[PDB]
RNA sequence: UUGGCACCUCGAUGUCGGCUCAUCGCAUCCUGGGGCUGUAGUCGGUCCCAAGGGUUGGGCUGUUCGCCCAUUAAAGCGGUACGCGAGCUGGGUUCAGAACGUCGUGAGACAGUUCGGUCCCUAUCCGUCGUGGGCGUAGGAAAUUUGAGAGGAGCUGUCCUUAGUACGAGAGGACCGGGAUGGACAUACCUCUGGUGUACCAGUUGUCGUGCCAACGGCAUAGCUGGGUAGCUAUGUGUGGACGGGAUAAGUGCUGAAAGCAUCUAAGCAUGAAGCCCCCCUCAAGAUGAGAUUUCCCAACUUCGGUUAUAAGAUCCCUCAAAGAUGAUGAGGUUAAUAGGUUCGAGGUGGAAGCAUGGUGACAUGUGGAGCUGACGAAUACUAAUCGAUCGAAGACUUAAU
């Protein structure tokens, strides 16, 4: 359950280490977002170098929240930390080296470049 | 379960006091709600007394008060001893019940329903 | 917060038409013949 | 078409084919009997009156609803059936398909039917504005003395009154509620149980009416 | 009967091939994933952290450290999408629910066999 | 709106913002339907019909306003004492303190700033939201109902297909028709995920106690800590706004004269909107117009009922919860499973006490998924619903069919 002013760790090598969510896209009154939802955010901490610099306003897709998702069979998956990946407006990543486990629910949203580039899809 | 107009600790203390007093006297006068609530407590005590084993005695000591009864012939014994030595014997063949409630009219200082709760 | 007018005698006696007590739920005691509260002990005799 | 009366047992879960969690409500529908046939020429409209459960027979000096009184026994003896605790009637059914005294059986429904279930919702008693009507609450700090009150009840001297239906505190729950487009998951003829998908209004052991979806 | 109806209705979808395990054992769960192509099996190996109210509604949870990020996966006990549950090793704990493992990393979260 | 006037109010009609809760208008922000276009299509522009629903979250200011950041189908404009302080706040403003600039010889002053500065009230009436009693509804009752009327809902995005077939130097790129999924909102519910869970299980600190060891009890926020049943719950699970008819608005017409032509109009006949009526949900015969159906009860005195007391049915009183502020509602009162107890479980906790063994000891292992266990499931009259009382019909006239 990611809302605005929520801090998130970024799980790629794009350049951004942390972001804060300005808005959850998808509709008027939309308040929270889970894995597979896209947010607009401002990067708060960045690595020296990389394509994304501190202060940029960027799109990102949520991977592995700690609120977790229910599946149709009644199985739930939860994670240790909220995470996100900066996307290039074609649902494609900016980084090249996605880190950390990734939920399988991203395969539906056509984030196949993110899903294939993750060490573990669950 | 009822609250009896009393906090949790005060209600626990009051219920175990009322249980011990019914055991000592075999019949007491109290309010209807308090009797309806002490019925269960004292009856579970008699259930523990009917088992008679040491763990059950150690468990019934959790609820009874350290009260002393003077029998006849200057015989003296605790409430625990009366529970496990005379009242358990009285109800070895009975499989529940153990208490009876007789409603009496309202008392004067309030309109409270006074009742007699006895042993059976 | 405060009454705007008096309450007339008519209005007052209308409001207190349901301010009453009922007769006790009493029954003759089978053993002693005196009235008692149903489901209570007969205080004159002490039975049942 | 094809309604029935039953009582709610509780909720559970079943695994469908391909294995999906299907939350279900267990409804026990037993001794359903047609007690009357309302007809246009006699009543002005067609319906079937269905009795459900089983009262005990009339007795002298009964003190509760457990025993049928003489009016109810005579009514249920005009058809050949025992007195029933819940009596409803159904308009969506075809009266000619039914016969007085017959037994509305559980397998009139088949898995995959789409149904409407009517119950009386769970009671809540005297409840305030924010729970009874979903209203937001005032600030809990910043010197606020407005926490769970209803807001203004109107305007100023234009109006000089409170309009009807202001959403003020009162007795919540206990209303007739119909949930629409639920589907039966399976029928158990020996246990006389319909498994409906999802949840239905009312407390456990209440009364539910299942009938064919009007949509 | 008005009481067994929950159990009577739900009995047919209770599995009897599940082994016995308790909170604290590391087990491997074989789950049937149906991708777009086929029904390959995938294994979730982790420590049981809790398990819940019985019947078909029974649920258990297994925790693992995937790539430095703790992943918790909870299953219905009788879900037909579990092919097989292997108790890989037994564990000595003193709680029914092992929520305290969520704060620990590394050697802090070790459990003795048997 | 800024004003003008001085008509109500100075033996008081609290003035700005915000919060809470709305309600109405339409000169319509979106969505629905159209005409014209310098409308090729997607985009627009302007005007017409339409008030059903909808109409964002932040940064800065006391701010309304405004600018900005991100969204959105859209972020509409106004009235309701610039709606709402006996509903809330109190940042601005308008007492007493102090200070700056400035003016004054001065006391002091400024709608110039700046820091600080008591927001009272137990609801009588109408009104409103919920709940009871009385009488009526021409006998007395139990249940099932019709629906005169009334309220509620009414929003909308994106993707795929048609289809890149449709306009087309190109760039771009469908109308309609067909599917699939969301956002917000509303309802019901606790199986699942969680929250709580003060008479559930366990660990632990200090101190006092039950003589002592061991085991337990009190108190320290429930002493604290880790879990947690029922109930109650959302952030969790389902479902809903689906169709589809009738009449219309703007509009488009067909036939057709006034006016041997033309003409949607005069006569006549079509078609046409998220709007109107119905459809869907809920309430409802105090609907004094008091309705309907099925069933139950049916005498014996009268000295003429202005009649007892009883039937059918209720209640008092008592055990309770799926219900409840209290009435009420519903489950039951011995020809009985209503509550307690007892027994058996489910779930929870996680391995009792006592012994035995090992260790110097803290402890560990075994006996043994042990012991305990509010509310959930079942059985069982052991305890309490043991005696009894009260209320409750005999069916009015007239007329017509009979
Ligand atoms: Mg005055």
């Amino acid at each position: 359950m990611i809302q605005q002013e929520t801090r998130l760790k970024v799980a790629d090598n794009s350049g951004a280490r942390e972001v804060l969510t300005i808005k959850v896209l998808g509709g008027s009154g939309r308040k929270t977002a889970n894995i597979g939802d896209v947010i607009v955010c401002t990067v708060k901490n960045a690595t020296p170098g990389g394509v994304v610099k501190k202060g940029d306003v960027v799109k990102a897709v949520i991977v592995r929240t700690k609120s977790g998702v229910r599946r149709n069979d009644g199985s739930y998956i939860k994670f240790d930390e909220n995470a996100c990946v900066i996307i290039r407006d074609d649902k494609g990543p900016r980084g090249t080296r996605i880190f950390g486990p990734v939920a399988r629910e991203l395969r539906e949203g056509n984030f196949m470049k993110i899903v294939s580039l993750a060490p573990e899809v669950l | 379960y009822r609250k009896l107009g009393r906090t949790s600790d005060q209600r626990k203390a009051m219920l175990r006091d009322l249980a011990t007093s019914l055991i000592i006297s075999e019949r007491i006068e109290t309010t209807e709600a308090r009797a309806k609530e002490v019925r269960s407590v004292v009856e579970k005590l008699i259930t523990l007394g009917k088992k008679g084993d040491l763990a059950s005695r150690r468990n019934a000591a959790k609820t009874l008060r350290n009260v002393e009864i003077l029998n006849e012939d200057e015989t003296t014994q605790t409430a625990l001893q009366k529970l496990f030595g005379e009242i358990a014997e009285r109800y070895t063949e009975r499989q529940g019940g153990y208490t009876r409630i007789l409603k009496q009219g309202p008392r004067r200082g309030d309109g409270a329903e006074s009742v007699i709760i006895e042993l059976v | 917060a405060v009454p705007k007018r008096r309450t007339s005698k008519t209005r007052k006696n209308k409001r207190r038409t349901h301010f009453k007590i009922s007769v006790p739920g009493m029954t003759e005691c089978p053993n002693c013949g005196e009235y008692k509260l149903s489901h209570r002990v007969c205080k004159n005799c002490g039975s049942y | 078409t094809k309604g029935i009366l039953g009582r709610k047992i509780g909720m559970t879960q079943v695994f469908g084919e391909n294995g999906e969690l299907i939350p279900v409500t267990v409804v026990e529908a037993k001794e359903n009997v047609v007690l009357q046939k309302k007809t246009v020429e006699v009543d002005g409209y067609n319906a079937i009156q269905v009795g459900f459960e089983d009262k005990k027979a009339y007795k002298k000096d009964a003190k509760s609803n457990k025993y049928a009184n003489k009016p109810a026994e005579g009514h249920a003896k005009k058809a050949d059936a025992a007195p029933k605790r819940f009596i409803r009637e159904f308009r969506n059914v075809d009266v000619d398909a039914y016969e007085v005294g017959q037994e509305v059986s559980v397998d009139t429904f088949v898995a995959g039917d789409v149904i409407d279930v009517t119950g009386v919702s769970k009671g809540k008693g005297f409840q305030g504005a924010i729970k009874r009507h979903g209203q937001s609450r005032g600030p809990m700090s910043h010197g606020s003395h407005f926490h769970r009150a209803p807001g203004s009840v109107g305007m100023a001297s234009d109006a000089s009154r409170v309009f009807k239906g202001q959403k003020m505190p009162g007795r919540m729950g206990g209303n007739t509620v119909t949930v629409q487009n639920l589907e039966v998951v399976q029928v158990d003829t020996e246990n006389k149980v319909i498994l409906v998908k999802g949840n239905v209004p009312g407390p456990k052991k209440g009364l539910v009416e299942i009938r064919t979806s009007i949509k | 009967t008005n009481h067994k109806l929950i159990e009577a209705v739900t009995k047919s979808q209770l599995r009897t091939d599940l082994p016995s395990f308790r909170p604290g054992d590391t087990l491997r769960v074989h789950v049937r994933i149906i991708e777009g192509t086929r029904e390959r099996i995938q294994v979730f190996e982790g420590v049981v952290i809790k398990r819940r109210g019985g019947g078909v509604s029974e649920t258990f949870t297994v925790r693992k450290i995937s790539s430095g990020v703790g992943v918790e996966r909870t299953f219905p006990l009788h879900t037909p999408k579990i092919e097989k549950i292997e108790v890989k090793r037994r564990g000595k704990v003193r709680r029914a629910k092992l929520y305290y493992l969520r704060s620990l990393r590394g050697k802090a979260a070790r459990i003795q066999e048997i």
